[PDB]
């Protein structure tokens, strides 16, 4: 959730 | 971006802040045609509704309305259907967009659009290309920077970024690697989306849009860009 890739992600 | 230096959207004409409606920063994106700006699926994936959605053009700042910006609204929100995961694959994403006035961008001294590659046709790996965003200054930083930044970092070959030490597999020729020879600058959390842009026969072009990366400016760790110049045809189809 730190990185690229997981931005604006409902997990996150 | 950690490291690199501060600068204002008059350098990266093409590039567009896009935001979710709280209101909070999602991802950078690049103007490629008056009406399209191209980014990254996975900045939409979890919340593909289209109307949740604003992008600016001509914006130097995170939460300010720097003068002779455009807002948008995003008419059509287009993610690959192709799209996987870090290690994101397809992670390209087009958004149509136009303004309450029901119109495109105007082209002006801060807002500009940028050429796409031509298909297969990279930069030389080892060559210095320029990245763009709103991104973390520091991975452990909780806020992302209120001034625009960019830095520059170098192609890195599929061979040596496809080393177990670096990203193995999880990397493609559908990718490209770019990072600093001393890792000490690079694009981090919320550069996602952002342009690669390189220099190709004396032409600003858009060699790659960010998409993952282990940590951010980690030795052996590179970031990973969407290799534009080969989805030339999804591009084109979905932009007719």
């Amino acid at each position: 959730c730190s990185w690229r890739g997981l931005e604006n992600h409902r997990m996150c | 971006i950690i490291g690199g230096e501060f600068t204002t959207i008059e350098n990266q004409p093409w590039f567009a802040a896009i935001y979710r409606r709280s209101v909070t920063y999602v991802c950078g994106g690049s103007l490629i045609s008056p009406c399209w700006v191209i980014s990254a699926t996975h900045c939409f994936i979890d919340y593909p509704k289209k109307e949740d959605y604003i992008v600016y053009l001509g914006r130097s700042r995170l939460n300010s309305n720097t003068q002779g910006e455009m807002k948008f609204e995003v008419e059509n929100l287009i993610l690959h259907k192709d799209y996987s995961a870090l290690a994101h694959h397809n992670d390209i994403a087009l958004l149509k967009i136009r303004s309450k006035e029901g119109r495109c961008a105007q082209p002006s001294r801060t807002i500009q659009t940028i050429a796409l590659p031509s298909m297969y046709n990279d930069p030389q790996f080892g060559t210095s290309c320029e990245i763009t965003g709103f991104g973390k200054e520091q991975s452990t930083d909780y806020l992302y920077p209120e001034q625009l930044k960019m830095t520059v970092v170098k192609l890195i070959s599929h061979r040596e970024c496809q080393q177990p030490h670096y990203y193995g597999s999880e990397v493609t020729t559908k990718m490209l690697c770019a990072a600093d020879p001393q890792w000490k600058t690079d694009s981090c959390q919320g550069d996602s989306g952002g342009p690669l842009v390189c220099s190709l026969q004396g032409r600003m072009t858009l060699t790659g849009i960010v998409s993952w990366g282990r940590g951010c400016a980690l030795k052996d760790k590179p970031g990973v860009y969407t290799r534009v110049s080969h989805f030339l045809p999804w591009i084109r189809s979905h932009t007719k």
